[PDB]
């Protein structure tokens, strides 16, 4: 996250996984990402697209978080990082990253964890709110529309 | 794609989104009518007419419907004002400014810019321009100048198609014009919407030995008795005694607040003077007035507070009694303007910028004399002039009538030219499109583009021109730029051929970077002060001196040989004094108290302030010109010139935010 | 002039300024190219036998897309850096602000695309700007490119010519040339199609042999190191019309022998 | 006043309120009080922490720090506080009067003194170079000339907030100068002549490097002596 946009990786596209293989279990113990081992070091560029558990990825700028009152958006009280989020295709921008947007009613977040992934998950309450039932604490996300 | 001209209001608007505690005029229900159908207005009505309530309103209507308004006027003085004025006037409306040296609330939904920000604005691409739904343009009639004329046409062809046009001004002969034009480039229907007169009517009268000799009344119908009467009982300029016998004539009428129009920046200072044992304030005016000046000028630095004109101003504003020139720092004239609208000033010499813009009206009006100097000898007030600063005297409520006095010393004035002055068809100005060699050389390297094809639509003195850029090494005989003339395309201020020869000279090289900022000053200062220079510099800037001299000089020559006719400020350079400045800037840069240089400067602390933001630019150029030529010792002598010759107090904070 | 050489003391006058291509101490003035000596008034300074293309504002340039950015295009044109095209620096067809054009560049303007432009103003460190808000500018079609060093193109005051054969070609200061069939604009110089990828339908076997025949020629005065003139240019045409076929102008004999006509009918 | 260690026993009564500082966690999962860091526990409406040795900087709010200019964008510097770390952000209107006209003249290689003001989990660090808490401008700004001086963390905030350390009070008694300390382990000093600065250094680095607080006239008697 930053003040001016959020960086997301594309996990599915349209309920199909993305990739078929997401390389765990390649590095050995602990929790390590998929780039952190040893193999990173030694991948032949000049011989193949990618890496094991590569993915694609995306850009949400602040002005297409919404579709009104695009410019007093703050990002933290929209998203966090670690969080699930559905959103749309907006271009295909260069080779790094696509546009994404979330300015509909059905899209936005889905999955959240309290204390910024350290807790357990919360459950949707209203269209801009969060809830912990174990503890009734509330945050502020920008909640996609359930049912 | 029209433009139209026009000529059960309860039941149409029975929810309007503004109210106010008074009768609407029937243009003022006629713009809010078509403001509610979704069509774009034009309003050409009289001066103090009420031409603000139309804006209020816009804006009310985008609040209401969660869109945003964008205001903008030609002159930057204009914009704080209105700032403050929006400000006060509507509390659940965020209000915004952006200028070029301020930007307040960029998000707000209420913004107030210049016609130059909103053209980079545009150009940029922003995006809050698809929320914005009206677009105000206030003081339409000053926007045909040159260079205010073709940014103010740009902004009006760039503005996309969902915008809507709101325009303000005063009765011009070229109206419908500019309404048609708007109309048919962006394809909108645009209703024009006049008013018959002043809601206020104004009279002329004339004064002569005690007495106030009624000449013109209410219907604008001359009376030639009374003149006869005027010319018959006087039989120069003002005396010690004259101020005196007015303040005092109009203080028992009941008429007290009074501008007076004196055409000279000393000669107000002396007419103040010249009132003395004169109050307004009993007890506790005088008290709140010191309270408000000593609170507002907290801002600047403490040994910035001592300085002379602060302390006369401060003298003078205890008794109601100010004065309103250019030779003013910033922030004392926009101390002055903040309690004139207060009501706590009553007797007030202005100069000629104080009609211009500036909405702050009063009761009376007094000119000094018909005539003033503009550059090249006297002349005799034009109508259009004497039209503006007249009226601003009947404000709209508190007054039934705008009264006009106009003096006459010890002789009587002549009939036709007080005719030809009060009474005639004001025309449009125009400029003779003056052409100087920074243009001719930026035409010169553009592809293509047959210059003489394009003068047409000023030719002899082209081909004369030509011929010095081909004397002095500008050119070659192709008319192909070289390295001199590409530094000369750099230089836009005023002098490009002579700076150009000064710099390629080896000139500036062996003086510091304090002493360089100290000779520049001559392209900055125009010397119109009849005061001795200083007589001991040192022992350098005395050949500095010389050295430009003679290379102007030589440039006169080569200007004469060719037979060009010269301008009134390049003809009379040297006759000028325009080195007296130099002591000023030297020990500026040096670093020295501000207070200690007054004590020797032959100029107010405004105009001293002025010549150090002109330098600025002239650093600018030079630097650019050393990278063209690739000198870098020039260059850091230049950045460090920028850095000697900026203070706190040149950057103080407006008032009025 | 005097050649000079790196390291080289060029003059121990304390009365000149120095410019490009020295260096000094104290009193002493240095030479650090290969070029020759020039004096202007107090100025001086050493211009170099070689180098790339150093654009210059007012040029009219010949350049191929490189990448496509963040509200700007980047454009080759031969020099040492690319230049900088702004998205506010172009006409938009439909229009700027409209409730796109931003994510959506690649419809009008996309990698590998040749396009006609003007130099608009130099960054600080020599960089060029540029724009295309005329129509005399913008993508190129209907034709074929060709390239010569940029030092052969004489300065002239117009770069576009109406050749014999309706062909008409495009030079440019930086050395990138394009020729193309005479359209419209062309004759009457003496909306949303101006981003178009199609040429026109109806190009003859005559105009693709013109073309060639014009192409050839070029390079043979390339070849020879005669800079290039629309007089020039069509006499060259002209004078090779000895040979039936296109294809025997690729001989360096021929070549040189087009070259040696020309410069002798010229000192002539 | 004890001494304690991570996963030890937390001696506070569960029933009464205190805010919590650092060395000390609050599980998300149990909502359990427990300590995470070695050192002395230190308990004051009451307050509680942990003092413990450190050299790694966390930025955190209202702290007076010391950095580095290592870049400029179009509207704000790119600063960093310590080698190999994370870099913080300054931002052009973060000096006192400025405005789009009056522009800051700082360049790359400069040394800042600043305040941390806003310190959140998610995004990077601000600093700025005035107090907006309180309007004042107590030495913020740009530093010239001058020697840097790395120390830990703990020095750091013995010479910033305890009067009674005595290490300024001896200097001050050998020559003048000006000093500035940064929580994030820098000091910058100067003085007149370079050769004071130079034993204003040796005796500042010698007694860090030592733990007694007794020795430093000494020190600073014998590198004051070295000199000449
Ligand atoms: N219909 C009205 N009835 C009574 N008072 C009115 C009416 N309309 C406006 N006013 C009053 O006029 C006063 C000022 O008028 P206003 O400033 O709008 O004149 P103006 O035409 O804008 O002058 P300028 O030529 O400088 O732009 C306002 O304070 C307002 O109360």
């Amino acid at each position: 996250l930053s003040l001016q946009r959020a960086n997301v990786e594309i996990l599915a596209v349209e309920d199909k996984p993305s990739p078929i293989d997401s390389g765990i279990g390649s590095n050995g113990s602990g929790i390590v990402a998929a780039g952190g081992g040893s193999g990173a070091a030694t991948f032949s560029v000049s011989q193949a697209s990618s890496d094991l558990g590569e993915t694609f990825r995306g850009i949400i700028r602040s002005q297409d978080v919404r579709s009104t009152d695009r410019d007093r958006v703050k990002v933290i009280e929209c998203f966090k990082p670690g969080d699930i989020v559905r959103a749309q295709v907006l271009s295909l921008g260069d080779g790094t990253n696509y546009y994404l947007t979330t300015a509909r009613n059905d899209l936005g977040v889905v999955f959240a964890r309290a204390a910024n992934g350290a807790g357990g998950l919360m459950y949707a309450t209203d269209w801009q709110m969060m809830t912990s039932p174990v503890t009734g604490a509330t945050e502020k996300r920008k909640c996609a529309k359930p049912f | 794609e029209w433009a139209h001209v026009v000529d059960n209001f309860d039941e149409l608007i029975p929810n309007p989104a503004r109210s106010w505690p008074f009768e609407l005029d029937t243009f003022q229900k006629e713009a809010v009518y078509h403001l509610e159908q979704g069509d774009s207005v034009f309003v050409a009505a009289h001066t103090s007419a009420g031409k603000t309530v139309v804006a209020e309103y816009a804006i009310a209507m985008a609040h209401r419907n969660m869109t945003k308004t964008i205001y903008t006027s030609p002159i930057k003085a204009l914009s704080n004002q209105k700032f403050r004025d929006f400000k006060e006037t509507f509390d659940d409306v965020n209000i915004g400014l952006i200028t070029g040296d301020v930007q307040i609330n960029p998000d707000a939904n209420c913004l107030i810019m210049t016609t130059e920000i909103l053209r980079s604005m545009l150009y940029r691409g922003a995006d809050l321009i698809r929320d914005v739904e009206f677009v105000i343009f206030d003081q339409v009639h000053y926007v045909n100048d040159q260079d205010r004329g073709v940014v103010w046409e740009e902004v009006i062809i760039m503005l996309p198609q969902h915008v809507k046009f709101i325009l303000l001004s005063a009765t011009v002969p070229n109206t419908y014009e500019f309404a048609n034009w708007i109309g048919r480039t962006k394809q909108k229907n645009i209703y024009v919407i006049s008013t018959p007169k002043r809601p206020v009517p104004l009279e002329i009268n004339i004064w002569a030995k005690k007495e106030l000799i009624p000449v013109i009344n209410q219907n604008s119908e001359f009376l030639e008795a009374n003149f006869r009467k005027h010319k018959e009982i006087l039989n120069d300029g003002p005396s010690k005694k004259t101020w005196p016998e007015i303040v005092n004539y109009l203080r028992k009428r009941e008429l007290l607040p009074m501008v007076v129009f004196v055409f000279s920046k000393k000669r107000c200072e002396e007419y103040a003077d010249w009132l003395e044992g004169i109050n307004f304030c009993n007890n506790k005016e005088k008290s709140q007035i010191h309270m408000f000046i000593e609170k507002s000028i907290t801002r600047l630095k403490k040994e910035d507070r001592d300085l002379p004109q602060i302390l006369k101003t401060r003298s003078l504003l205890e008794r109601g009694i100010a004065v309103h020139h250019g030779g003013l720092l910033p922030i004392v004239k926009e101390l002055i303007e903040i309690l004139f609208s207060k009501g706590f000033i009553k007797v007030l010499f202005a100069t000629e910028t104080f009609a211009m813009g500036l909405n702050l009206p009063t009761r009376t009006v007094i000119f000094s004399s018909i005539r003033k100097h503009d550059g090249n000898g006297l002349r005799e007030l034009t109508p259009g002039e004497f039209t503006q600063m007249a009226g601003r005297a009947g404000r709209r409520g508190l007054d039934s009538t705008g009264t006009v006095i106009v003096m006459a010393y010890n002789s009587p004035l002549s009939i036709a030219t007080f005719k030809e002055v009060t009474m005639g068809v004001p025309t449009r100005l125009q400029s003779q499109f003056r052409l100087t060699y920074n243009m001719i050389l930026n035409l010169l390297r553009i592809e293509a583009l047959r210059v003489e094809e394009m003068i047409k639509y000023l030719l002899p003195d082209y081909e004369k021109r030509l011929a010095v850029l081909k004397d002095t090494e500008f050119i070659d005989q192709n008319h192909n730029v070289l390295l001199k003339g590409r530094v000369a395309c750099e230089i836009n201020s005023g002098y490009e051929l002579v700076l150009t020869e000064l710099i390629l000279d080896n000139f500036l090289g062996s003086f510091e970077p304090e002493e360089i900022v100290a000779l520049l000053s001559v392209f900055v200062y125009e010397g119109k002060t009849r005061e001795e220079e200083p007589p001991i510099v040192t022992p350098r800037l005395a050949k500095g001196k010389q050295r430009i001299e003679e290379i102007y000089k030589k440039m006169l020559c080569v200007f004469n040989t060719h037979q060009i006719p010269l301008t009134q400020d390049e003809a009379e350079f040297l006759d000028r004094k325009r080195f007296a400045m130099m002591n000023v800037v030297y020990e500026w840069a040096r670093g020295l108290s501000f207070k200690e240089i007054m004590e020797m400067s032959p100029e107010a602390e405004g105009t001293v302030v002025r010549v150090i933001t002109w330098l600025d630019e002239i650093c600018r150029e030079v630097k650019t010109a050393s990278i063209i030529i690739g000198n870098s010792t020039l260059h850091m002598k230049m950045s460090r010139a920028q850095e000697l010759i900026k203070r706190d107090i040149v950057f103080a904070a407006s008032l009025y935010l | 002039s005097q050649i000079v050489t790196p390291g080289e003391l060029v003059t121990d006058d304390p009365i000149w300024m120095r410019g490009h291509g020295t260096y000094f101490l104290d009193n002493m003035t240095y030479s650090s190219v290969a070029g020759t000596v020039s004096r202007v008034n107090r100025l001086l300074s050493v211009i170099p036998l070689k180098g790339r293309y150093a654009p210059e504002t007012g040029d009219h340039v010949v350049g191929r897309i490189a990448e496509v950015g963040n509200k700007r295009w980047k454009v080759d044109i031969g020099g040492k850096q690319h230049a900088v095209l702004m998205l506010g620096s172009v006409n938009l067809p439909g229009g700027i602000l409209r409730r796109s054009d931003e994510l959506q560049m690649r419809s009008f303007l996309k990698e590998g695309d040749l396009l006609n432009a003007e130099v608009q103003s130099l960054f600080q460190d020599g960089s060029a700007s540029l724009h295309t808000r005329s129509l005399k500018y913008g993508k190129l079609r209907n034709g074929m490119f060709c390239q010569v060093p940029s030092s052969l193109i004489v300065r002239a005051k117009n770069h576009t010519h109406n050749l014999p054969g309706n062909i008409t070609v495009v030079l440019g200061v930086n050395g990138y040339i394009w020729l193309r069939k005479t359209s419209q604009m062309d004759l009457a110089r003496d909306s949303w199609q101006i981003y178009s990828d199609e040429n026109d339908p109806s190009i003859s076997n005559n105009i693709r042999q013109a073309i060639c025949r014009y192409a050839n020629v070029i390079k043979a005065l390339a070849f020879c190191e005669i800079g290039i003139t629309q007089q020039r240019i069509v006499s060259a045409y002209e004078a090779s019309m000895v040979y039936s076929n296109v294809g025997e102008l690729i001989e360096k004999n021929v070549m040189e022998s087009i070259g040696s006509d020309i410069l002798t009918a010229e000192k002539m | 006043s004890t001494f304690i260690f991570p996963g030890d026993s937390f001696p506070v009564d569960p029933t009464t309120p205190v805010k919590l500082g650092p060395g000390i966690y609050c599980d998300p999962n149990t909502q359990e009080i427990r300590p995470v860091n070695t050192g002395v526990l230190h308990v004051s409406v009451q307050t509680a922490y942990i003092d413990y040795s450190s050299k790694r900087y966390i930025p955190s709010v209202n702290d007076f720090v010391i950095g580095v200019i290592i870049g400029t964008f179009s509207d704000s510097y790119k600063v960093s506080l310590q080698n190999f770390s994370s870099s913080v952000s300054l931002s052009y209107m973060a000096f006192p009067n400025a405005s789009k006209k009056n522009r800051p003249t700082l360049q790359v290689g400069d040394l800042v003194y600043a305040r941390v003001c806003t310190a959140e989990k998610e995004l990077e660090a601000e600093i700025e170079c005035f107090d907006s808490t309180t309007g004042r401008d107590a030495g913020f700004g740009i530093l010239e000339d001058g020697m840097i001086i790395d120390v830990n963390l703990n020095f750091a905030r013995q010479l910033l907030f305890n009067n009674d350390f005595p290490l300024l009070k001896v200097l001050a008694a050998h020559t003048k100068f000006e000093v500035a300390i940064g929580l994030n382990g820098k000091i910058w000093v100067k003085c007149e002549e370079l050769s004071n600065t130079l034993a204003c250094y040796r005796t500042i680095m010698e007694c860090c490097q030592k733990n007694d607080t007794a020795a430093f006239k000494d020190i600073a008697k014998r590198q004051f002596k070295e000199i000449l």
